[PDB]
């Protein structure tokens, strides 16, 4: 019911962004989390799924940030570390609640996290 | 294992619109439809392509035939239209529709 | 815009407190090289924040004594310390006190009354002080102040000299005793001068040059020579002399730097067969799963890009771009068919039918669980597919349970026939060709490996660059490394022969692992650098001689000796004068 993300992260390209998806309102261990990228004005793009009980990272490669999805079971917070940042990674990163089994549904999500990857500082 | 949508559909209130999700080669009988309001998290309209999550308008329906999966809206309201997505199921990572911005005329 | 100009010789300073006399004494110490550019400023209609770098030169041309201030540090956030210096009514006033600074910190001038400029108490340099770790108190002219921070020591030097030039740093030599040392301990990356506002000054930057000083009898540095400035001055650092007399001195050496690097690894590096795991026609069923050894090979994931792919992809241990970047040890991709929901049931720590009974994976397993629908294929009516619906424990790590034995519910022994609650524990999945997403079988595969710690069997594909020729490069071939000039060579290497070598036991030819061909190698360049000179008594003009190179890697005359730069070949032939090599005798005259 509640997924709250760490705010916008502005980096230089090649640097690292890690983004927190904070679960509340449901059971974290009973749901995988999908991680969904929307490039600004572009389509929905799914970077990977994670498991609460495990290392359940899958990675759609495509854009490669050496990404790894870490879930903090104490705080129910899945992180997405997106490294090797590129100006095209600039986007709104959604985390999406996934089923803990095969039926892949994302009913409820984070609020989205804009990341501006540029040599242009804020 | 990549799916195809029509980028845009323009319809009028009460008229029926169908937005297609066209996946390459094999398809999976599950699919997930999403209405993205501008600058807002897309929300799942249709589950396993046959089902609405609770509270979603009865005008929101989905299906599939062959390699296509339809986002079918009957009797639109000018409040309704938005950017629409379909999500591939299984076959490794879920390849989301390019998106379809729905317009409703008659304003 | 910064208006540069030519440092000339300024910026020499007694590097220590030692005394000497009449003794050319080399020293290697941060200085301002000769004839470098200085970033020159004004006071008109001018005191930006500059980098401190390692140290800083400085000057000003003061008839008017205006430039009274210095503010050094890094942040300048008032939180760290910053030096401050003020020279007012002959009373020097100095502080490391911490305070926060103006847009334009400065001193004021209210022009021309009983107090000329007045506005001593202008004192808008800054907000206000905070913390103080030190205190001390005390175009005709020029004030040269070198500043450098080493080991808790900011340091100053100075000279006050009369000149007359309006434009620029007078050309002439005098060097800078220390005034001070301040044991402050700040770090300083930047600084700003400070001024009395109603006048030129300069900045250098210190570099780790090595100079040849010359002290005089009284012990005052009367001259200096930069070593690195130019050949004639690379000599004088060799001899320890200002006089450099006729003949060819050998100063230094020159090693052609490599282009980039070449990494080359044998083409194909063999292969790892996940297909006959994934695309195997008849999978063993979930209840008996394949365990399949894959070795001496390279993470093959490049077949897995093109396909309908896999209803899920989960491989536990490490990043999926460490598939191909990280080698593994005992590699068993587990070939089996499971029912649809059962991908959950394949995972560590799973309570479930698959997990607890027919296919059970460890909590310590590093590797894969991957799904795809075989309803498109494995479906029929196929009851040969089977599963363990019940078993009396969990399988040990990677263990299987083959039991066709009776599942015995009561203490009444069944004895190989059916009876009351007499069960055959294994059961089958009827596959109904109308199967839906919940009822579809998923062929599912699991890669066993240790992660690291045992030899690379499935390896990562190792990046082999492209090949460059006739050009000095670093390289590695097949783990053979070295640095050379890779050329094309008729050296007929043996079919199984890898290197070449040579009488001196030095790697010579190699064969490109991918495409099989005989590359030479060749050292880079070497050569000495000899500096031909007519005695400095005659000229300052030197002609370098690069021994033993072909003239590229450097009015150039390629010799039998080497690449001679700076002299003019002469068809005529005269008696020998400064013999060079191979019959080539330089001489000075027209
Ligand atoms: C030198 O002063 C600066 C204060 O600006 C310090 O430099 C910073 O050091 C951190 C390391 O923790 C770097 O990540 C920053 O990039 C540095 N800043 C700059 C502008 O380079 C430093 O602590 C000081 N040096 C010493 C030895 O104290
Ligand atoms: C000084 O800088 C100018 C550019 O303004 C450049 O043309 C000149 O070569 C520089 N001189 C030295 C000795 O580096
Ligand atoms: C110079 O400035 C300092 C600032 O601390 C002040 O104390 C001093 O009175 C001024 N005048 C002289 C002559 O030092
Ligand atoms: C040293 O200074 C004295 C001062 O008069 C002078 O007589 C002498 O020539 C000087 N010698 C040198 C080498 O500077
Ligand atoms: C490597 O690939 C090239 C491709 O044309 C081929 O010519 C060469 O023989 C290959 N070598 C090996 C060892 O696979
Ligand atoms: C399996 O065969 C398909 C052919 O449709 C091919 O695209 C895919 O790369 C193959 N993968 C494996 C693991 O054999
Ligand atoms: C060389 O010049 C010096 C002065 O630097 C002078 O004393 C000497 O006479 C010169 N040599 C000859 C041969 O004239
Ligand atoms: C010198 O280098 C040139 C390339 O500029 C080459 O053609 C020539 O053969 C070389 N000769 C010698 C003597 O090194
Ligand atoms: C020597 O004379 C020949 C003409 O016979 C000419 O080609 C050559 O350039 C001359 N040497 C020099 C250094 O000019």
């Amino acid at each position: 019911v509640q997924l709250v993300q760490s705010g916008a992260e502005v980096k230089k390209p090649g640097a690292t962004v890690k983004i927190s998806c904070k679960v509340s309102g449901y059971s974290f261990s009973n749901y995988y989390i999908h991680w969904v990228k929307q490039a600004p004005g572009k389509s929905l793009e799914w970077i990977g799924y994670i498991d609460p009980f495990n290392g359940g990272t899958s990675d759609n490669l495509k854009f490669k940030g050496a990404a790894t999805l870490t879930a903090d079971t104490s705080t129910d917070t899945a992180y997405m570390e997106l490294s090797s940042l590129r100006s095209e990674d600039t986007a709104v990163y959604y985390c999406a609640r996934s089923e803990y089994d095969p039926y892949y549904v994302m009913d409820y999500w984070g609020q989205g996290t804009t990341v501006t990857v540029s040599s242009a500082s804020t | 294992i990549v799916l195809t949508q029509s980028p845009f559909q323009s319809v009028s209130p009460k008229e029926k619109v169908t937005i297609t999700c066209r996946a390459s080669q094999s398809i999976s009988s599950n699919l997930h439809w999403y209405q993205q309001k501008p600058d807002q998290s897309p929300k799942l309209l249709i589950k396993y392509a046959s089902q609405s999550i609770s509270g979603i308008p009865s005008r929101f329906s989905g299906s599939g035939s062959g390699t296509d999966f339809t986002l079918t809206i009957n009797s639109l309201e000018a409040e309704d239209f938005g950017i629409y997505f379909c999500q591939q199921t299984n076959f490794w990572p879920y390849i989301f529709g390019q998106g379809t911005k729905l317009e409703i005329l008659k304003r | 815009p910064p208006a540069y100009t030519n440092s000339f010789t300024r910026g020499v300073y007694y590097p220590d407190k030692v005394f000497r006399s009449s003794v050319l004494h080399s020293t290697q110490d941060l200085f301002l090289p000769f004839f470098s550019n200085v970033t020159w400023f004004h006071a008109i209609h001018d005191n930006p924040v500059l980098p401190f770098n390692d140290g800083v030169y400085f000057a000003s041309t003061e008839k008017s004594n205006i430039i009274r201030g210095w503010i050094f540090g890094t942040t300048l956030d008032s939180k760290t310390q910053s030096l401050l210096i003020v020279n007012n009514a002959t009373n020097v006033v100095i502080k490391v006190c911490e305070f926060q600074f103006c847009n334009d910190p400065f001193l004021g001038v209210y022009y021309h009354k009983n107090n000329k400029s007045w506005m001593e108490s202008e004192f808008r340099v800054y907000s206000s002080a905070n913390n103080c770790t030190f205190e001390y108190v005390s175009f005709k002219n020029l004030r040269e102040f070198v500043f450098k921070n080493i080991d808790g020591y900011f340091k100053i030097y100075s000279k006050h000299t009369p000149i007359n030039l309006v434009r620029d740093l007078p050309q002439g030599f005098s060097a800078l005793e220390p005034l001070v040392d301040l044991p402050i301990g700040i770090n300083i990356t930047r600084f700003q001068t400070l001024l009395a506002l109603h006048a030129a000054y300069y900045v250098g930057y210190l570099q780790p040059r090595t100079f040849l000083l010359k002290y005089n009898e009284n012990g005052t540095i009367t001259d200096a020579v930069d070593c690195a400035l130019d050949p004639l001055s690379e000599t004088k650092c060799t001899l320890k002399s200002f006089t450099v007399e006729k003949g060819i001195y050998q100063t230094s050496n020159f090693r052609v730097q490599p282009t980039e690097s070449i990494v080359r690894f044998p083409n194909i590096t063999n292969l790892c067969p996940f297909g006959e795991v994934f695309n195997a026609t008849r999978f063993a069923s979930v209840y008996a799963w394949n365990r399949k050894r894959i070795s001496n090979c390279v993470a093959d994931y490049s077949v897995l890009y093109n396909s309908a792919s896999f209803s899920t992809f989960k491989c536990y241990g490490v990043s999926p771009t460490k598939l191909n970047d990280l080698c593994f040890t005992n590699v068993y991709a587990d070939s089996f068919v499971i029912r649809g929901d059962e991908v959950r049931q394949i995972a560590p720590g799973q309570t479930g039918k698959i997990a607890d009974y027919n296919y059970k994976l460890p909590d310590d397993f590093t590797g894969c669980v991957i799904a795809w629908n075989s309803n498109n294929l494995d479906s029929k009516g196929n009851y040969n597919y089977l599963y363990r619906l019940f078993r009396k424990s969990n399988l040990k790590p990677f263990e299987r349970d083959i039991s066709t034995e009776i599942y015995q519910a009561g203490s009444t022994p069944c004895n190989g026939v059916e009876g009351f609650n007499c069960y055959f524990p294994l059961q089958s999945y009827g596959f109904q060709p109308t199967n839906g997403v919940g009822y579809q079988p998923y062929r599912v595969v699991v890669l066993s490996f240790e992660l690291l710690h045992a030899p690379a069997t499935v390896c990562g594909p190792k990046k082999s660059t492209n090949l460059v020729k006739n050009k000095c490069v670093n390289f590695n071939f097949n783990g053979l490394t070295g640095t050379g000039v890779l050329t094309e060579s008729n050296k007929k290497f043996l079919p199984f022969q890898q290197f070449g070598r040579d009488i001196a036991d030095t790697t010579d030819a190699v064969r490109d692992p991918q495409t099989l061909e005989i590359l030479d190698i060749t050292p880079c360049s070497f050569g000495g650098v000899s500096v031909i000179t007519p005695g400095t008594n005659t000229s300052n003009q030197v002609a370098v001689l690069y021994q033993d190179v072909n003239c590229t890697e450097v009015n150039v005359f390629q010799t039998r000796a080497g690449c001679l730069i700076g002299a003019e070949h002469v068809n005529n032939s005269y008696e020998c004068d400064i013999p060079i090599g191979a019959g080539i005798c330089a001489s000075y005259q027209t």
